[PDB]
């Protein structure tokens, strides 16, 4: 139940432009931000076969995944591959991923407040939005 | 699976943020 919302938040981080689909370029920027260096990844989840991943397909893959997954996570965070995650390597991945989620949270706050890009608010609307 | 594990890697860090927020 509540896990679907968490999966939607994981989906929205990849779907930066918010069109409802994860492109191969949108999947590539996050992988590069994790220190990694692609078409098979998209094709492995695309059930409709249009070349992009929508949320229902992302839900099936993430739900079907729920040991070995944490090992792959350890490998991604262990950048130099020395068998340990140092303070700098943990900080780097969590700062990069944390800042990107903050950006997604900002875009959701702007869309929710009716500005939704290229919009504006005067002082009266700013006070109403920034209080209560 | 390295593919789903890569997608799961971001989810784990995201869940660590959420669990740390409720504290
Ligand atoms: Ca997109
Ligand atoms: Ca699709
Ligand atoms: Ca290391």
């Amino acid at each position: 139940e509540e896990q679907i919302a968490e999966f939607k938040e994981a989906f929205s981080l990849f779907d930066k432009d918010g069109d409802g689909t994860i492109t191969t370029k949108e999947l590539g920027t996050v992988m590069r931000s994790l220190g990694q260096n692609l078409q098979d990844m998209i094709n492995e989840v695309d059930a409709d076969g249009n070349g992009t991943i929508d949320f229902p397909e992302f839900l099936t893959m993430m739900a079907r995944k729920m040991e070995e997954e944490i090992r792959e996570a350890f490998r991604v965070f262990d950048k130099d591959g020395n068998g340990y995650i140092s303070a700098a390597e943990l900080r780097h991945v969590m700062t990069n991923l944390g800042e990107k989620l903050t950006d997604e949270e900002v875009d959701e706050m702007i869309r929710e407040a009716g500005i939704d890009g290229d919009g504006q608010v005067n002082y009266e609307e700013f006070v109403q939005m920034m209080t209560a | 699976e390295v593919t789903v594990g890569k997608f799961y890697a971001t989810f784990l860090i995201q869940e660590y943020f959420r669990k740390f927020k409720k504290r």
